[PDB]
């Protein structure tokens, strides 16, 4: 089969992964004790993708919960679905990273990175045919970005063949909760470019706006944002777990979208999302889902797709729909907005259809778009970084922690080069 | 700044193909890199062929530099550190895909490579030729006469430099002998002794020439003093006789 | 990347620094090698290439450049041409020396993108060569003393020749302003004889 | 004693074959578990207990669709060894299907196909079902066709492919794989009947009066066409044409072996009840340009050869009258060097109706297979969609890194640069 | 620079806390 190892670092990654495991456990009919209780034979036909079996007919997730501080970990341990994990997989430090890329990457992270490399190696040898790794983290933190980049590098030099799929919470300009975000983000992008095959860029501001306008929530806490990100994660790999007319796995999706090795920064999105009030009036139809796909407000990255041409698009549907409908929808979307799609790639959109809809739904859909405009999301960072680095602000921390000075210049240069790469194909 | 070379031209492009192929063939590329080359192959490039050509073409610049994985990044770093001026018009992704339309520039880039190689050889031998000068020309400076203190100082400096060069060569030979787990300074000692004997012979010849010149100058100085005394006496006598003749002519006329 | 086994052992940095300062260098300080940079490393290449065999970089660079730096042709890219030639020939001469001392993995990135490990290995090779050269100089200082004595004797001979020439050039006269010779004396004698004949004829007429 | 072997490469082929085997099992009266409550000898071989096992081989590089076959209503129809699966799909990669992933399953599929061919006494050909647009359907089909042409160079091989549509294609790298599979669908094939998804969508929207066509309807219609082709070996009739005479009738030149398919009457229920089907009108509808299966207009091309398989009770004189009527019509233009362009076979067993299907019971039907130059207009379309990618070497790095050499792209395109002329030089008159 | 190497060596003579060179076979041959 196709088994994916799931890794998450930092408080953000731990919480997002906890919500993801809760979502897909409810999808697969698994109680917190691990005993199956669903009423569908199709839930366990391929449950081994996420759940490893054990005696008593119990299923334990393939999760590698890692952090440098046992706080959020001990929060998730006592949670509603916290017992489901393997207690050996709970790996933890004692001194937090303190929002340092150097501490989470070089010194504090190194003492623990072997204790997670051995665990992930054991998990990968415990499965049949590894498809890839699934990583959840954030680029603005200290343990998140640094430890995620360290693990990314170690896996790539240890598992070059498999695929590297990661979900990164890129920092946003407006919603800021840290004064050293640009440094860590710039340092993390360096490793993400050259050591990952596809990365989904996520901003907290975009999720907040989606909760404000689409869902029309009053006070959207972190639970709602992590719920949305978990829904996107499950939608990406729904093709592996369930049958359908068209089946697209991670390698298929990558070869569809990724045109060049260094252009793998995708904007994710989900549909249909509606507030609980207007959720009885509108009727679900494929053209409406495809229209909601390309709405500039439904994006999960704080950047406007209208500012640059799309490179490629992937659409993963769920339900029972005639495929003429969806294929004509994509043709209409492409030709009506022909200035938003590049000219030297005909048929930018790749479609997949899964037969089993989400529980409590008749129809759903996930959008993954590789577009040039994402370069905007980078220049802003490369401004702030520079706007600090010219004055050598806050450097002494990293430098005394063990980071050479030239590394910051190299990271800024590579960020600029990737911005130029994306802008090059825009015109 | 923009690109002034007409890479988009057609006859120019064919001419570039021509001398690039001639240079590539005359260095036995097909045997040393075991890859056949044709005009058609350079017309339609490929990833492996372009990478191999660039690798061979750069190894002629820095033979001690070794390649590794991540070929595109290595090529970009090489292009940067070669002090290349037109790099702002190139991008990493274009390097990753040589064969596209951007190839209309990329092949010309290789051309400059070849040109440097050509320029390189005009430099290369001359470096040895420089040492060749130190082997011969300075010796000629030691075999020429001296007529001023500056010339003698220059000759002494040249002799000291030659002695230092001989000592450095002997030390290098001894170090090379000692590198291979051995202690055999006998050839180095013999070379140093031969160089010292040659320097001593040159110094003796120069000293003999200087002594002969000094003796000739002293003899000429004595002769010049005698001739100056005689000339002063003759000039005084001639002036007195001319004055007497002028006075007598004035009195008689 | 090229790599070879070295006969000399790996040596740590601090006594390397102090001995490099003691022997001939002054820029080989602790922080200079502790922080690898292009400019300092290439300058160190310069001081060593002027050290061990004692001819300047600029002379060699100009003497390899003049044929392309002059007016053979008007094409504009001559300056970048010559700059690339400069960096490549520096690479190439450094490669000659480093293969002469047992290093066959040295390259151009060593000049312009140095790192601690390879630079310190090169410095260990440098110090072993410097110590062996110092031992050779201590053994062959007799030749240096003989050369110094020969130079002193040559200087004394040159001073004697200059003094002799100055003494020779101390003779001058109205007839013979180019130092006295036989021709000036003969001309003066002929003029005096003619004047004396005229005076004698005048005296005989007036007798 | 005739036999026919059917091969199904994963995504399109497995589903098309599932529809085909539904249709065959209904045709021969067999129950869907294989027990039967002659004609079936071509497709189904019997055992001692009365069970009939089909001569089918199901292949894929991912096991999900086969697992649907392995657990659907036909899990007992197949012998569990012809259901062959891989571990990871080719993932739209031609090199993965052909070079890297395919070669670990190619040995098993050849072994099983040889085992199946051993039981055949007079095997006539291979009915290979695949798709030009994917990774498995291009690469693995190319590798399998190479192996078969090496091992079975005499027997005919028929490919029933799914050519990518001009506009509604569902893959970013589809032109690459479609161009790459041409070298192996050109020389190692006998009669590859092209099919486009867009044309069958249009046919379902117009003739069948349905605007929500899933893949099931297209698979059912393709199964109907292939059953109409193979009906000559299963039932008697006034005129029967086997695969060898079929090729000798259609294909005029070795490289001009890309026929164009059409079926009639593709009609709904109410229209069938109100209409009164006649041989002349179904024959004319076979020539209707919007009824073709490839999005090309036959008016722009000249028909090379045509064969008509009349299923159901039809009298030959009516067929001759319809042929004369078609020849009199000036919209259908043939080529000068082919005076007699119509070859006709008639079978006495009318088409079956699948319960829950969309095609009503018709006492008669007709399948048209026409070799013509109009199909050339299809090729050029992909020759555009290929170029706009290869002009920038867009996705080449995804194939070169899997075992492919970049030049093999251009060479494949070069083959089209020849093949077009093979539909153009012969298009010119003799003088 | 007029600082002659031979003259400087003679003046210095008339290891700087070191040793007279070394030669050891490398283990990782
Ligand atoms: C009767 C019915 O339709 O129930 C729905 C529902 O009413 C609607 C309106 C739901 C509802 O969603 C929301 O209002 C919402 C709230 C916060 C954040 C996002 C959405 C629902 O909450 C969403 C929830 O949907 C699911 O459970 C999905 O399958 C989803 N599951 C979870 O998120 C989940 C989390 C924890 C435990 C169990 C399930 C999912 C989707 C894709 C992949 C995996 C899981 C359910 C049942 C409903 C409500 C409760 C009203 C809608 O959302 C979803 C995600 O389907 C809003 O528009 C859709 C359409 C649905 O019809
Ligand atoms: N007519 C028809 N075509 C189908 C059907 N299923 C898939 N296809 C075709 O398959 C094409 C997409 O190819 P893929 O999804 O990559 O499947 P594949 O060709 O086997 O390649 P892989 O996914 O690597 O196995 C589409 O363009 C469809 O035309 C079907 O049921 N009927
Ligand atoms: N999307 C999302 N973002 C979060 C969540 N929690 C924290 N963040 C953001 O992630 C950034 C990094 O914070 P943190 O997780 O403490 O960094 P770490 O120490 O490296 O793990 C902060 O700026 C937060 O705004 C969460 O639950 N969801
Ligand atoms: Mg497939």
């Amino acid at each position: 089969m196709r088994e994916i190892v799931h890794i998450q670092a930092g408080q953000c990654g731990n919480q997002i992964g906890a919500k993801f495991w809760e979502v897909i456990s409810d999808e697969h009919g698994i109680d917190p004790t691990g005993s199956y209780h669903g009423d569908s034979d199709l839930q366990l036909e391929r449950i081994n993708v996420y759940y490893n079996e054990a005696a008593g007919n119990k299923y334990v997730p393939r999760a590698i919960l890692v952090d440098l501080e046992p706080g959020t970990m001990d929060s998730v341990r006592s949670g509603p679905f916290g017992q489901i994990f393997r207690p050996d997989n709970f790996v933890f430090g004692q001194s937090g990273a303190g929002n340092n890329w150097a501490k989470g990457h070089y010194t504090e992270g190194a003492e623990l990175v072997d204790s997670v490399l051995d665990v992930v190696r054991k998990e990968s040898e415990s499965c049949d045919c590894l498809q890839g790794f699934q990583l959840t983290h954030s680029l603005g933190g200290g343990t998140g970005s640094g430890m995620g980049t360290l693990l990314i590098s170690k896996i790539r030099e240890e598992y070059p063949d498999r695929i590297m799929n990661t979900f990164s919470v890129v920092p946003s300009p407006k919603v800021s909760d840290t004064v050293v975000e640009p440094y860590n983000a710039t340092l993390s992008v360096h490793q993400l470019v050259e050591n990952t095959d596809e990365t989904y860029c996520i901003d907290n501001e975009a999720l907040y706006d989606i909760c404000f306008r689409t869902l029309k929530l009053t006070t959207p806490t972190y639970g709602d944002l992590n719920h949305l990100v978990s829904a996107t994660m499950s939608g990406v790999t729904t093709c592996l777990r369930f049958p359908g007319q068209l089946n697209a796995d991670l390698r298929k999706l990558a070869v569809n979208m990724v045109p060049f090795p260094r252009l793998h920064f995708f904007m994710p999105g989900f549909a249909p999302l509606t507030s609980r009030g207007s959720q009885q009036y509108r009727a679900l139809t494929v053209p409406e889902l495809t229209q909601q796909m390309f709405d500039a407000k439904n994006m999960m990255a704080a950047c406007d797709p209208r500012h640059g041409r799309y490179l490629t698009v992937a659409a993963v549907f769920r339900g029972r729909m005639s495929m003429k409908e969806v294929d004509e929808q994509m043709l209409n979307v492409q030709n009506k907005n022909s200035s938003y799609f590049v000219e030297w790639i005909p048929n930018n959109v790749k479609t997949a259809v899964c037969d089993i809809p989400p529980r409590g739904l008749k129809m759903s859909a996930t959008f993954i778009g590789n577009s040039t405009a994402i370069q905007e999301l980078f220049k802003r960072i490369s401004e702030q970084f520079t706007a600090m680095f010219r004055r050598k602000a806050f450097l002494h921390w990293y430098t005394g922690e063990g980071m050479d000075e030239m590394e910051f210049t190299e990271a800024e240069s590579n960020m600029n080069d990737l911005v130029s790469e994306y802008q090059q194909y825009q015109d | 700044n923009r690109d002034p070379r007409p890479l988009r031209d057609k006859n120019f492009q064919s001419a570039i193909q021509e001398e690039i192929y001639d240079y590539l063939k005359k260095n036995k590329f097909d045997i040393e890199t075991n890859h056949p080359i044709s005009i058609k192959f350079l017309k339609q490039p490929t990833q492996k062929g372009f990478i191999i050509i660039f690798k061979w073409l750069y190894l002629r610049l820095d033979p001690g530099y070794g390649f590794t994985k991540s070929i595109e990044n290595e090529i970009y770093q090489i292009l940067k550190n070669l002090r290349y001026p037109f790099l702002e018009s190139i991008n990493k992704s274009q390097i990753s895909a040589v064969g596209g339309s951007n190839w209309h520039k990329f092949l010309g880039m290789l051309h400059w490579m070849v040109r440097t190689n050509i320029k390189l050889d005009m430099c290369l031998n001359k470096v040895d030729r420089s040492l060749i000068n130190q082997n011969t020309q300075e010796i000629t400076i030691l075999s020429q006469p001296l007529k001023t203190l500056d010339e003698q100082d220059q000759r002494q400096e040249r002799y000291e430099l030659m002695v230092e060069k001989l000592l450095i060569d002997y030390f290098t030979e001894s170090y090379k002998s000692f590198l291979k787990l051995e202690d055999n300074y006998e050839p180095s000692m013999q070379e140093l002794k031969l160089g010292f004997e040659k320097f001593v012979h040159i110094i003796n010849t120069d000293i003999a020439n200087l002594q002969t010149q000094n003796d000739n100058l002293y003899e000429k100085y004595q002769e010049v003093m005698k001739i100056s005394q005689k000339i002063k006496t003759t000039r005084e006598k001639w002036k007195a006789l001319k004055s007497d003749s002028n006075k007598y002519e004035n009195y008689v006329n | 990347m090229s790599r070879n086994q070295d006969v000399f052992p790996i040596l740590d940095l601090q006594e390397l620094v102090i001995c490099l300062q003691s022997c001939d260098f002054a820029l080989a300080t602790q922080e200079n090698i502790s922080r690898p940079t292009s400019d300092y490393m290439v300058t160190l290449y310069k001081q060593i290439i002027e050290n061990f065999m004692g001819i300047s970089v600029e002379s060699l660079l100009n003497s390899s450049n003049q044929e392309t730096g002059d007016g053979h042709l008007q094409e504009e890219n001559e300056n970048i041409y010559l700059d690339t030639l400069n960096v490549l020939v520096l690479n190439k001469i450094c490669f000659k020396f480093f293969e002469n001392i047992g290093v066959q993995d040295f390259n151009m990135t060593d000049l312009y993108k140095p790192e601690a490990q390879r630079t310190q290995r090169l410095l260990s090779a440098v110090v072993n060569y410097a110590r062996f050269r110092e031992e050779r100089m201590f053994d062959c200082n007799s030749f240096i003393l003989q050369m110094e004595s020969l130079l002193g004797q040559l200087r004394s001979k040159f001073d004697d020749y200059n003094l002799i020439q100055q003494q020779l050039k101390q003779y001058e006269d109205v007839d013979g302003d180019n130092i006295p010779d036989e021709q000036e004396l003969q001309k003066l004698e002929e003029q005096n004889k003619e004047l004396e004949i005229q005076l004698k004829k005048l005296t005989k007429i007036q007798e | 004693m005739r036999e026919c072997i059917s091969i199904h490469v994963g995504q399109a082929g497995v589903q098309i074959g599932n529809a085909c085997w539904e249709l065959y099992c209904l045709e021969h009266g067999i129950q869907p578990d294989g027990q039967m409550p002659d004609s079936f000898n071509t497709f189904f071989s019997e055992t001692g207990a009365g069970k009939h096992v089909p001569r089918a081989v199901f292949v894929d590089l991912e096991p999900t669709v086969i697992d649907e076959v392995r657990t659907g209503t036909y899990r007992q129809l197949f012998h569990p060894e012809q259901l062959i699966t891989g571990k990871e799909d080719a993932a739209n990669n031609y090199a993965r299907g052909h070079y890297t992933i395919g070669k670990e399953i190619i040995d098993l599929v050849l072994d099983r196909i040889r085992k199946l061919a051993d039981q055949c006494t007079g095997l006539q050909g291979f009915s290979v079902f695949h798709s030009f647009g994917g990774g498995t359907g291009s690469g693995f089909t190319s590798l399998l066709m190479e192996r078969l042409s090496v091992d079975y160079g005499k027997k005919s091989k028929l490919e029933f492919s799914i050519y990518p549509a001009p506009q509604v294609s569902t893959a970013v790298v589809e032109p690459y794989n479609s161009i790459l599979t041409t070298h192996t669908t050109l020389e190692h094939s006998d009669c590859a009947f092209m099919v486009d998804n867009e044309a069958i969508y249009d046919i379902c929207r117009r003739n069948l009066d349905i605007e929500r066509p899933t893949y099931t309807n297209l698979n059912r219609l393709i199964g109907q066409i292939v059953s109409s082709i193979t009906a000559s070996l299963r039932f008697d009739g006034a005129l029967n044409v086997d695969l060898t005479e079929f090729q000798t009738n259609l294909v005029p030149y070795p490289r001009a072996h890309f026929p164009l398919a059409t079926y009639a009457p593709v009609i709904s229920a109410e229209k069938a009840y109100h209409e009164q089907l006649s041989v002349a009108e179904i024959t004319n509808a076979c020539f209707e340009p919007a009824n073709q299966m490839v999005k090309c207009d036959p008016r722009h091309g000249k028909y090379m050869a045509c064969c008509l398989l009349y299923r159901g009770d039809v009298v030959p004189k009516d067929v001759n009258a319809a042929i004369a009527t078609i020849k009199t019509k000036r919209t259908i233009q043939f080529v000068d060097w082919c005076p007699t362009g119509f070859k006709v076979g008639i079978n006495y067993e009318p088409p079956t109706v699948v319960p829950g299907g969309d095609l009503a019971k018709v006492q008669r039907a007709v399948c048209m297979l026409s070799n013509t130059t109009a199909i050339a207009e299809a090729w050029a379309r992909l020759d555009h969609k290929f170029d706009l990618m290869y002009a920038k070497r867009a996705f080449v790095h995804w194939y070169v890194g899997e075992g492919m050499e970049e030049g093999e792209f251009s060479e494949a395109r070069e083959d089209m640069a020849a093949l077009e002329k093979d539909y153009e030089e012969v298009g010119v008159d003799s003088v | 620079r007029r600082k002659s190497i031979l003259h400087t060596i003679r003046n210095s003579i008339a290891i700087s806390l070191g040793s007279g060179a070394a030669r050891v076979v490398n283990g990782p041959v």
